[PDB]
């Protein structure tokens, strides 16, 4: 009933998040070559999550998934500051896409358990998220590995269905 | 606050002793002509814009990611291995999942081959099994028709010639062996071409002496001229045991909840008979599955990987 598209750069933690949501084993995850799908129950809703590979090479394929998307979840590796510019560019381009107009976006600031992890507030400032005015959005700090913060993000999602 | 990074170093030999990283993230960037030895476990490692470096990375719980690197020689263990925009890398790898490259060329792979006293516990702390190693089955996101952007290092390649052990006073406390028979990760052939189409599956069941049993069996089989193709460590449910072992399953059911099983795949003419003969002498009193014949062995191996790939997969 709710179509969630799971996007973000390669190595951001999207599939780790996908398994965390499905309440499944988190400790062994292969890089995604194409895509994964899982259905999860949350707060009376059935969420169909489309988890897409995020390598630069395969980002053109992202558009093939846009149609009928209800919610965008965009995952950022908070501890990969080197690629903050790259993820900002991809997010900016995504939000310009006609097929994703008005679609609520949850930004997960992932890998908060790590040492060099930038706080959500710093990521929101650096990526100028406040200028997003064509849709509702939220940034949520999380660790897909431990699961902490994940539910908090998903509560926002279910609120904005 | 980030003596957890090596940055902008030139013509240096540097490292981290056991205990000094302790599962924290580590970063390497803009290093040229450097020898880097992290003899501890870490959460994740990124290597950016490095040139002519020798790098040892202790067990990495998450991903290792090489970006914009050239002419680097590396030994590392990780959950995921990723490469982008790199050229002429040579890695001795232990990877829990399928290594990937992207927009890269001349990337060569060998099996992880390294020992030091602290290393085994570092693997444990990083949550990495020494038996879950797919180092040779690379996926290239950007292949080029009629050519290959990656290959396997020569089997006779000498580890010391690529990643020499440190000789500095600061790094001397770590007593390293690059000998194949001391390697914490058993040397597996993976996807290398074989002579022989004879396989043999061994399944050992969880317990205090199982790791030692596996190493002894490998040593004995290699000592007789046979090859270790691949290993696995995975939990077996009753249905999985019935699938793989068939009529021999009832003997093994009481042992499945002990913990994950350890599977060995051997290769070579005579492998099944020889493996049976070794097991018959040195493991009497210890239950373990060994393929009954070469005619059923390939089926055993395929059924094992069948269920194992499903359970470990997404
Ligand atoms: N420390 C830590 N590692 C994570 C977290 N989320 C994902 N990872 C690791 O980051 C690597 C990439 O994750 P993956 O789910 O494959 O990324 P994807 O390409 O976006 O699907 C894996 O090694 C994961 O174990 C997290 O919250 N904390
Ligand atoms: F392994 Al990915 F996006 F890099 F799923
Ligand atoms: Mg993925």
């Amino acid at each position: 009933e709710v179509r969630i598209l799971l996007l973000g750069l390669d190595n951001a933690g999207k599939t780790t998040l996908l398994k965390q949501l499905a309440s499944e084993d988190i400790s062994h995850i292969t890089p995604t070559q194409g895509f994964n799908i899982k259905s999860v129950q949350s707060q009376g809703f059935k969420l169909n999550v489309w988890d897409i590979g995020g390598q630069r090479k395969i980002r053109p394929y992202w558009r093939s998934y846009f149609e009928n998307t209800d919610i965008l979840i965009y995952v950022i590796d908070s501890a990969d500051r080197k690629r903050f510019e790259e993820t900002g560019q991809e997010l900016t381009e995504l939000l310009e896409e006609e097929k994703l107009s008005c679609v609520p976006v949850l930004i997960f600031a992932n890998k908060q358990d790590l040492l060099t992890a930038a706080p959500a507030s710093e990521i929101a400032e650096g990526l100028n998220l406040h200028t997003i005015r064509d849709r509702v959005w939220q940034i949520q700090s999380c660790s897909a590995l431990t699961g902490e913060g994940v539910q908090d993000g998903m509560n926002w999602v279910c609120k904005n269905v | 606050p980030k003596d957890y990074m090596f940055s902008g170093l030139k013509d240096e030999t540097v490292g981290r002793l056991p205990g000094t990283v302790a599962g924290q993230q580590f970063l390497i960037q803009d290093c040229e002509n450097c020898n880097i030895y992290i003899f501890d476990h870490s959460a994740t490692v990124t290597i950016d814009d490095c040139t002519n470096c020798i790098i040892f990375l202790g067990p990495v719980k998450g991903s290792v990611f090489f970006r914009n690197c050239r002419d680097c020689k590396c030994t590392l263990a990780c959950q995921q291995f990723r490469v982008r925009d790199c050229r002429k890398l040579e890695v001795f790898l232990c990877c829990a999942t399928q290594p990937i490259i992207e927009s890269s060329s001349n990337i060569k792979f060998g099996c992880f081959q390294w020992y030091y006293p602290e290393l085994a516990f570092q693997f444990k702390d990083a949550g990495l099994s020494i038996f879950n190693n797919t180092w040779s089955n690379i996926h290239d996101f950007t292949p080029v028709s009629g050519e290959l952007n990656w290959s396997l290092l020569p089997e006779d390649a000498v580890v010391q010639d690529y990643v020499p052990i440190p000789t500095t006073e600061e790094l001397k406390a770590v007593r390293v062996s690059t000998e194949a028979n001391r390697s914490i990760v058993p040397i597996s052939r993976g996807q290398r071409q074989k002579s022989s189409d004879e396989s043999c599956l061994v399944v050992l069941f969880a317990g205090d002496y199982t790791i030692a049993n596996a190493r002894k069996l490998i040593d004995e089989m290699v000592g007789k001229g046979f090859f270790l193709v691949q290993t696995k460590e995975v939990s077996m449910k009753a249905e999985d045991a019935q699938r793989v072992f068939r009529e021999k399953a009832p003997d093994f059911l009481p042992l499945l909840n002990k913990g994950p099983v350890i599977a060995l795949e051997f290769n070579g003419d005579g492998a099944v008979e020889v493996c049976q003969l070794i097991v018959n002498e040195i493991f009497n009193g210890t239950k373990m599955f060994v393929s009954e014949s070469k005619e059923t062995a390939s089926g055993d191996v395929d059924s094992f990987y069948n269920f194992a790939d499903i359970q470990m997969g997404i």
